[PDB]
């Protein structure tokens, strides 16, 4: 298991490290995201959010859903785009909610 | 639960340590079934005042 | 809400200490009763909106922890005097008296523990106007008020 | 059909009162908002004596 | 986890708001 | 004022169906009390048994052969009030969905 | 009494409970119309009871049954004209 | 109240006499709760086949 | 004895019944043809709790019927009283009947997840359907009026395949062709209930007067059954359970 | 002290056993992982104490010895079987510290 | 030793705590539901911190 | 009917409401039974905090 | 061994519940206005006025109702004659006695009950001055019988649905 | 994150249209994403897409500070494999993408 790990940690960090070591004349911020891409949205710290209610607390989770709208709002995000959305409903109860996607606000979820 | 699902029991105890300790094992459950009612109780108030 | 539910109850105990009125007794059976058919009897659930269906079944849950259960766990109390005492008296177990003695003492407290927490009860149940629970609420209050020639939230 | 949902666009405001005058405005076909929705969140361009004017010479709809 | 908190208040409703 | 008109082919269907069921009834009732007396008359001459047992078993007797008699009617008649039921149902629901 | 109040409309009371548990074990027989049986033998005695009622109708303020209107004979026919148990 | 006022009055006319002829109906109550006993028996050891051979047999020899 | 024939050997006798009786009676007793399915889906979740437990009861009477003769050791009432081990063998059956109508039936509210929706782990659908028929369920307290007698009379032939071509005859319809226009359009076209038209509302207030002086409230709007009971969930927001459906919910 | 706001956080004494305030929702999830840790030992806690009972009963040379004659292990898997506990532990952790990530 | 005072001393604190100290709470505070909550003790004193 | 102008602002319009009636709005709001303790407690919770 | 035992069945054969279209088609016009209103005030009582609906509950318990349950009362008491049923000096089987009682009572009451509505039920619909003055009156349409019978039928269900949790039912 | 599903596989092929439009590390795909939420059960009316579309102007200026004009003055609203939601212009443009890739 730690093999693995860390084979999947070299193949995602360590390597791709030493593709690009100089300025690039033609789409250098390309292929700069494109090694990056696959460092920075490992699932090991984005998956979660899909059963958040194990530690979020129905009020906790509408003011957490709340916060991470506003934290992952930035549209230039490949872990936002990966992560699971937060324009849901507390499975157990929800209180402040009635219906998703119905709003005031494209971005506030009150 | 345990050794009972397998029908070779001699094996069970065998293959997992070569030790015998399903008395206390087994005696363990009455007392587990009712040691955890008071933290779970209270438990119950200090999740609802997390959630107030 | 700690020291406010200890006040309360401190209240609600001195209060029975000190006794009732008629005017009181009154003001309080209508309490009793207005609870009784909209709380305790009714499935709340069933109603209209789900802010009252909220705060409906606070009231009643309230209403349970500080009367049903009080009162299952002082007839208990009663109902084990007694089975202590049978027991004694037969020198052998005996299972009668749990299930009799308990219902009765059951039966005897749970008048004593509502009237004690009327009140209280009523008052949880003021959703707002804006819903038939609270209207209703509203309307014995303004009864409430009559009888007792004061003015009560 | 269902799954449709608003997402918070063009959330104005919805009277409740019934003889508020927006309750009948908005029902007006022809009523025209101050400010377009997606304009109303973006930074103004034109300069403060070119609002004015605009604003001045402005004429209601009916 | 699954019920690592082994309960959950739902009873506890959002407080409403009580303004003139 | 003008109000909803049934299908005048039911309507003519379940008059023959409703005259031929008062006519058996009428006439299974009949068969029914003469079936008690006779089951009764049997009983208490052939049969050593209770008199409530014997008048038990005659009642049910006289009931079952009146059924009997009058089951053709009986059935026709729900069925086709089934039938027009249905329909009449199915009009007014289309005619009042909004 | 004061059936007034029955009469009048309220939430609570038209959504509270009215059948209560005492009542099915003195109310289930009320199930037994399902059998033909059973509905031929109370056809029989509402029949017999009309016609003790008819023959004892010379008495003042009694009338029986008249054979000549339809909602007498319709609603006497049709009583357990498509009865099912499983429908509520 | 009338199971006490009945259970009383039993009790009572028990106590005082018993050799009193009691109401057909009451007799014929009593004597079918016996049959029923002892059918209930008979249905016990008895295979519900068997019963009913032996019931329609019964009946076509009373035709 | 040719009706009697008739009776003994209709293939109907032999052939399985099927669930369609429900439907068929609700559709009799007037429900729509959708809302006679979903009354009796109800009507079927309520008693099949109850069908199962008398089923397992009697299964467990018949496999363990040796309990209650080995019970005597500790209670030898049933030994000595069959009418006691009768009474005992009544309450089992009678409590594997409450088992399984609480099962079914009881509220046993669970989380609206469709990782587990509709696998019986909670009595979610069920309980939401029932309170939300008791709920919105209001009988119609009023007298349909003329104006909407005649609607319901008038709308015999409409149909939402293909729109109807209004045409003005001014010999038959008086006003003027645009107030006769727009009238048709507002009744037929726009699709608004009789109900809610001003005048029409109107007059249900002035005709209703007594029982707006009593106190109580109009309803306008028919209950609709459709509207509040859905089998599926999808009308409840209820998330459709994954491994049996190829498309989500929003909520 | 923002006027008569206090905006003080902390209120701990001079024995404080726990955190040094529950304010933050961080210190609170972690206060209620803590809490609800403890709750999952019931069944290893009884077993404990019946193995600890039991050898100091009856496992001494005075009492009942046993006659071990065992000459070497043979467990296979009973190292994965009791794993399972720290398994528990490990995924616990994992979800309560991401979730606050 | 072992199993009851461990299992329950800390509930039992806790609810003393509550019934005659108001969870210590501070008091002259306003509004209740805009204060915030003091929780009751959630902490093991009894168990190895 | 509406005079087919609703919602114009009338020529001169001053926003000054000196002399209104205000029995008129009276039912178009509505007042919980603690309207007085909610107004004290917002006033101390307003001195208090600003 | 089905819902005839467990589910609610005294209200299909009583009260006109089991009036609907077919018995229409056949009525007259004044028949048809006078069964739409027996079934409309005995079933969905809601539409009418309340002194209409005070007026038509006095007629209705001093004709079918009360009257039914008189004579079930009687049929009850006949059931108790003999009471107790079995009994001797020695013992006197109370619970036997008691079960005895509790199944034959409730019967009778029921075929008495069914009896008298049998009997009396189209004589009061047909011959009821009340009744007639109140149908002219009122003068329903098919469409409010549909609707009528449609309410009735989802009453019945709520009435069935309410009761399902009779011993324990917390709410959340 | 913002959109309207726990994953990607919950969406229907709108998403997987997305996916397919833009590369696999251009974060693009979540302003397609929205567009398809969007213009759920909104393209196959006349008003329903100028409501979509309006909706991703919203959206747009929401995420950006943008100024008045510039969505309309947009010269180019085609969108390539390397555009990233880096300006208003560009959210906007992915956003329009995902309305026309949506299907019901
Ligand atoms: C410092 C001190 C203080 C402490 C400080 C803190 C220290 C922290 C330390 C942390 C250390 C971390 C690691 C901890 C683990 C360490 C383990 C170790 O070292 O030892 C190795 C130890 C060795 O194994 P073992 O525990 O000895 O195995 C023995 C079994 O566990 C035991 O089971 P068994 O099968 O072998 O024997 C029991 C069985 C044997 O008995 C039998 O013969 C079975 C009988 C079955 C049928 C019963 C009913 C029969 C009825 C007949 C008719 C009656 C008359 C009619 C009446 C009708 C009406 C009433 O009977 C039962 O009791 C089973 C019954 C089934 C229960 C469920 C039934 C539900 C329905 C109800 C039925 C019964 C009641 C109704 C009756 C009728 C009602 C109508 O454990 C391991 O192997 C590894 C454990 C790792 C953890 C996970 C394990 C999962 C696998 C399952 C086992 C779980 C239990 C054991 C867990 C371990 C703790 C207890
Ligand atoms: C002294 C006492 C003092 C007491 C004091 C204390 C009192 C306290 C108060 C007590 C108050 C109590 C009040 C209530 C008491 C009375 C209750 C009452 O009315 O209940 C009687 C009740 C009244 O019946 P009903 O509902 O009015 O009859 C409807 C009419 O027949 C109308 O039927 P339909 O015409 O519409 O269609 C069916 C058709 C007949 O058409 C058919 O063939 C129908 C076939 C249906 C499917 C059969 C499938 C068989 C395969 C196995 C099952 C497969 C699963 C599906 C089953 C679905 C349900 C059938 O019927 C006819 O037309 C037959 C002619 C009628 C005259 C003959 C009567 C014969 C007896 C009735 C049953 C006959 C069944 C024949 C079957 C075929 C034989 C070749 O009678 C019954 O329940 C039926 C008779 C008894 C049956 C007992 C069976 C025991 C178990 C046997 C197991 C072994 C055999 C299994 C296989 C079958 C044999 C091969
Ligand atoms: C009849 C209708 C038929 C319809 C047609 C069906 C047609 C067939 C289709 C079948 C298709 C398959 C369906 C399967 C469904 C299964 C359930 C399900 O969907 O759950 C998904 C479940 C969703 O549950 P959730 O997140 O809690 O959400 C709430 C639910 O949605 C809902 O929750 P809720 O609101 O209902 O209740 C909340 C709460 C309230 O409940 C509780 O708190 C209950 C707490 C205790 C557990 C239940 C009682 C246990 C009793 C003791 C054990 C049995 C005793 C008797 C036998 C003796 C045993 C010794 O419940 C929970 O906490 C749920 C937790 C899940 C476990 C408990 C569920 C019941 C289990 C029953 C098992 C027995 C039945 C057969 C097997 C299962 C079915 C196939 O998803 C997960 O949690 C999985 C997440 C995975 C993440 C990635 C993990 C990566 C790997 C990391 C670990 C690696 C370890 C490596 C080890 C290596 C060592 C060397
Ligand atoms: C003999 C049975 C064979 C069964 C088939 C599976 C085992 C095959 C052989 C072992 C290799 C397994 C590799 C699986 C993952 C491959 C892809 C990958 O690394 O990325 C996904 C994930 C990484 O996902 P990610 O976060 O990079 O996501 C990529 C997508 N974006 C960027 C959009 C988020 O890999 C891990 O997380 C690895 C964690 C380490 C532990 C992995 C355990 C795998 C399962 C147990 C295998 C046990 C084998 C035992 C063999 C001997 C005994 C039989
Ligand atoms: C094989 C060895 C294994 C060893 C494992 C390690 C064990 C570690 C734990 C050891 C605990 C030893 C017992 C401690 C008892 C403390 C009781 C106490 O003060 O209450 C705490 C708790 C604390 O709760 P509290 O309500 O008093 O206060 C909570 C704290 N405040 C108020 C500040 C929030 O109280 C109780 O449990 C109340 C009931 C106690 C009933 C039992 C009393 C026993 C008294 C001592 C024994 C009898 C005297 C003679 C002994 C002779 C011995 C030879
Ligand atoms: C579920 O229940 C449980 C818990 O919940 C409470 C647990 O927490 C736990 C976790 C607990 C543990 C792992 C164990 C924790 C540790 C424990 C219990 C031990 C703690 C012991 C102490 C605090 C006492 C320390 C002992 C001492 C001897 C200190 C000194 C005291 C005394 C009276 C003697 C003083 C004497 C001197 C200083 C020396 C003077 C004398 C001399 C110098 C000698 C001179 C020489 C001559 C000749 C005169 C468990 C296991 C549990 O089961
Ligand atoms: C109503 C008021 C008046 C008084 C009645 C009160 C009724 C209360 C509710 C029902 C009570 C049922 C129990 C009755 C007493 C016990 C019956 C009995 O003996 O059942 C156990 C029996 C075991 O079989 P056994 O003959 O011992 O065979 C041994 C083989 N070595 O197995 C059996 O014989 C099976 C018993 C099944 C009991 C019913 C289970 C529910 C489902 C029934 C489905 C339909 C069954 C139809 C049977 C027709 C038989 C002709
Ligand atoms: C009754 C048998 C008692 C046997 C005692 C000896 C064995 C102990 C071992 C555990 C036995 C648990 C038996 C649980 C049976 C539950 C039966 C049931 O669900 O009945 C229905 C009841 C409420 O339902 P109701 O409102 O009546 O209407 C139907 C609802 N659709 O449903 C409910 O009440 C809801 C579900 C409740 C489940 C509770 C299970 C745990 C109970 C623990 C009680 C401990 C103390 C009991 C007294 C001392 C016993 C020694
Ligand atoms: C195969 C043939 C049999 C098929 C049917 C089997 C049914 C098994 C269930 C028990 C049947 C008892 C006898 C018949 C009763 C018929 C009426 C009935 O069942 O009423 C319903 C009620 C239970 O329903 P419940 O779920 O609690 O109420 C929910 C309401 N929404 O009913 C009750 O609460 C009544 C039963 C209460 C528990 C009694 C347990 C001991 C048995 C006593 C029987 C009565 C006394 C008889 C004494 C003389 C005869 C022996």
């Amino acid at each position: 298991v730690c093999g693995i790990y860390v084979i999947h940690v070299i193949y995602n960090y360590m390597i791709p490290y030493y593709w690009v070591s100089t300025p690039l004349k033609n789409d250098e911020f390309t292929r700069l995201r494109m090694k990056d891409y696959i460092a920075s949205t490992v699932l090991e710290e984005v998956y979660g959010i899909s059963y958040a209610e194990w530690g979020w607390l129905p009020h906790d989770f509408a003011y957490n859903r709340m916060r991470g709208l506003a934290g992952y709002m930035h549209p230039d995000d490949p872990r936002a785009m990966c992560t699971s959305t937060f324009h849901r409903k507390h499975k157990y109860i929800e209180h402040e909610v009635e219906k998703v996607g119905d709003y005031h606000h494209m971005t506030y979820p009150k | 639960m345990g050794s009972v699902w397998f029908r070779n029991r001699y094996w069970w105890y065998r293959s997992l340590y070569d030790d015998y300790v399903a008395r206390e094992a087994k005696l363990a459950f009455g007392i587990a079934a009712f040691i955890w009612l008071p933290h779970y109780y209270w438990g119950i108030h200090l999740n609802r005042a997390f959630e107030v | 809400s700690c020291t406010t539910r200890r006040f309360i109850d401190e209240k609600e105990k001195l209060e029975y200490s000190r006794g009732y009125n008629q005017q009181e007794l009154e003001a309080s059976k209508l309490r009793k009763d207005f609870v009784k058919k909209y709380i305790v009897d009714f499935d709340t659930t069933l109603y209209k909106t789900q802010v009252e269906r909220d705060w409906a079944y606070i009231a009643k849950r309230e209403y349970r922890y500080e009367v049903q259960l009080k009162s299952i766990g002082y007839g208990g109390a009663l109902a084990n005097a007694v089975l202590l005492w049978r027991i004694y008296a037969n020198k052998k177990m005996v299972f009668w008296p749990i299930p009799i003695v308990g219902a009765l003492g059951y039966l005897y407290f749970q008048p004593v523990f509502f009237q004690k927490s009327n009140k209280r009860f009523f008052d949880m149940c003021n959703v707002g106007e804006e819903y038939y629970l609270g209207r209703e609420r509203n309307k014995i209050l303004r009864e409430c008020n009559k009888i007792l020639n004061v003015e009560d939230f | 059909a269902l799954n449709k949902r608003n997402w918070g666009y063009n959330a104005h405001y919805k009277p409740e009162l019934e003889r508020s005058m927006k309750k009948v405005l908005y029902a007006d076909p022809n009523y025209k908002f101050p400010i377009e929705w997606p304009e109303r969140y973006m930074a103004e361009t034109k300069t403060l004596e070119q609002v004015m004017d605009e604003e001045e010479n402005w004429e209601y709809y009916k | 986890a699954l019920f690592f908190m082994a309960n959950t208040a739902i009873s506890v409703p959002s407080v409403l708001d009580t303004s003139p | 004022a003008r109000d909803f008109e049934y299908n005048n082919q039911d309507v003519n269907q379940l008059n023959g169906a409703f005259i031929s069921l008062v006519e058996d009834e009428k006439i299974g009732f009949w068969v029914g009390v003469g079936g008690f007396a006779y089951s009764q008359f049997i009983m208490r001459k052939f049969v050593k048994s209770t008199n409530i047992f014997a008048s038990v078993t005659s009642l049910f007797a006289g009931a079952a052969l009146a059924n009997l008699y009058t089951h053709q009617s009986r059935a026709s008649y729900a069925r086709v009030a089934a039938r027009a039921n249905r329909n009449a149902s199915l009009a007014l629901n289309k005619l009042m969905e909004y | 009494s004061d059936p007034f109040k029955k009469v009048e409309r309220d939430y609570h009371n038209e959504r509270s409970v009215h059948k209560h548990f005492a009542s099915y074990p003195l109310k289930f027989w009320w199930g037994l119309n399902k059998f033909e049986t059973i509905q031929g033998i109370h056809s029989i005695l509402g029949n017999a009871a009309d016609l003790v009622v008819s023959t004892l109708s010379f008495i003042p303020g009694v009338q029986g049954r008249n054979n000549a209107s339809y909602i007498e004979n319709s609603i006497r026919v049709t009583r357990f004209r498509g009865f099912d148990d499983k429908t509520q | 109240f009338y199971s006490l006022f009945n259970f009383y009055l039993s009790r009572i006319k028990n106590k005082n006499n018993y050799l009193v002829r009691k109401h057909l109906y009451t007799t014929e109550l009593l004597i079918e709760l016996i049959l029923f006993k002892y059918k209930l028996i008979i249905l016990k050891f008895s295979s519900i086949k068997y019963i009913l051979n032996f019931n329609v047999r019964k009946f076509i020899l009373f035709n | 004895v040719y009706h009697l024939f008739e009776r003994i050997c209709n293939p109907d006798n032999f052939k399985l019944s099927g669930e369609a009786a429900r439907v068929r009676t609700l559709i009799a007793a007037g429900f729509s043809k959708e809302e006679a399915e979903q009354v009796a889906w109800l009507q079927n979740h309520q008693v099949n709790g109850k069908i199962l437990g008398l089923f397992t009861g009697g299964f467990a009477l018949y496999c363990c019927n040796n309990y209650f003769h080995y019970f005597e050791r500790y209670f030898p009432r049933l030994r000595y009283q069959p009418f006691t081990k009768f009474l005992a063998q009544a309450a089992t059956v009678y409590f594997f009947f409450k088992i399984g109508d609480y099962y079914f039936t009881s509220r046993r509210y669970g989380s609206n997840d469709a990782r587990m929706n509709g696998l019986m782990y909670s009595n979610t659908y069920y309980s939401t359907n029932k309170e939300a028929l008791i709920q919105n369920f209001e009988p119609l307290n009023r007298k349909f009026t003329e104006e909407e007698v005649e609607q319901f009379l008038r709308n015999e032939g409409r149909s939402q395949e293909e729109k109807r071509n209004w045409i003005y005859n001014p010999h038959i319809h008086g006003s003027t062709e645009g107030e006769w226009k727009a009238d048709i359009h507002e009744k037929f076209d726009s699709g608004k209930a009789p109900w809610e038209r001003e005048h029409v509302k109107a007059k249900i207030l002035e005709t209703n007067k007594a029982k707006i002086d009593a106190g109580e409230e109009i309803q306008l709007k028919p209950f609709k059954t459709l509207n509040h009971l859905d089998k599926t969930g999808l009308l409840h927001r209820l998330h459709p359970f994954i491994w049996t459906n190829n498309w989500t919910l929003l909520g | 002290m923002w006027g008569n706001l206090w905006t003080e956080a902390s209120y701990q004494l001079n024995f404080n056993i726990g955190f040094s305030s529950l304010r933050s929702d961080v210190l609170i999830h972690l206060a209620q992982w803590q809490y609800w840790w403890w709750f999952w030992f019931a069944l290893i806690w009884s077993f404990y104490y019946f193995i600890i009972l039991k050898v100091a009963r009856f496992r001494v040379l005075k009492m009942r010895p046993k006659i071990s004659t065992s000459y070497r292990p043979h467990g296979k898997w009973g190292d994965f079987l009791a794993c399972i506990i720290p398994l528990i532990w490990c995924i616990n952790i994992l979800t309560n510290s991401n979730l606050i990530l | 030793i072992v199993l009851t005072w461990g299992w329950s001393s800390f509930q039992i604190g806790g609810y003393n705590y509550e019934r005659f100290d108001d969870n210590g709470e501070r008091r002259n505070t306003l509004y209740w539901k805009l204060s915030p909550v003091e929780f009751p003790q959630s902490k093991l004193w009894n168990r190895p911190s | 009917d509406l005079p087919a102008d609703y919602g114009k602002m009338p020529a001169g319009y001053n926003f000054l409401t000196r002399g209104k009636d205000w029995r008129e709005y009276d039912k178009d709001f509505i007042l919980r039974t603690d309207a007085v303790w909610e107004k004290f407690q917002l006033e101390h919770f307003f001195r208090n905090y600003m | 061994v089905f819902e005839f035992l467990f589910y609610n069945q005294q209200h299909k054969t009583r009260n006109g519940y089991f009036i609907n279209h077919d018995n229409l088609m056949l009525a007259s016009l004044e028949e048809r206005k006078k069964l739409i209103f027996y079934f409309i005030a005995n079933q969905v009582p809601e539409k009418l006025d309340p002194v209409d609906r005070v007026k038509f509950n006095e007629e209705l318990s001093d004709n079918l109702s009360t009257k039914a349950r008189l004579i079930g009362s009687l049929t009850g008491l006949i059931g108790l004659v003999g009471f107790p049923y079995i009994s001797t000096r020695i013992y006197s089987r109370p619970v036997l006695n008691i079960g005895l009682s509790l199944l034959i009572c409730p019967f009778l009451y029921y075929v008495g009950n069914q009896l008298t509505y049998s009997v009396w039920e189209p004589k009061f619909i047909a011959n009821n001055n009340t009744v007639c003055e109140l149908s002219k009156k009122y003068n329903f349409t098919v469409f409010d019988f549909a609707q009528a019978k449609k309410e009735a039928h989802l009453k019945a269900l709520r009435t069935e649905l309410v009761s399902d949790n009779l011993l324990y039912s917390p709410g959340i | 994150a913002q959109t309207a599903h726990q994953n990607r596989y919950q969406g229907g092929l709108c998403y997987a249209q997305c996916n397919e439009l833009f590369s696999f590390w251009n974060p693009s795909i979540q302003q397609c994403w929205k567009g398809c939420d969007f213009g759920v059960g909104r393209v196959n009316d006349p008003e329903g897409r100028i409501e979509a579309q309006q909706m991703c102007k919203r959206w747009a200026a929401e995420l950006y500070w943008t100024y008045k004009g510039e969505l309309d003055t947009i010269k180019d609203l085609r969108v390539h494999a390397d555009m990233y939601p880096t300006t208003p212009q560009n959210v906007y443009r992915a956003c329009l993408a995902g309305v026309r890739r949506q299907k019901f």
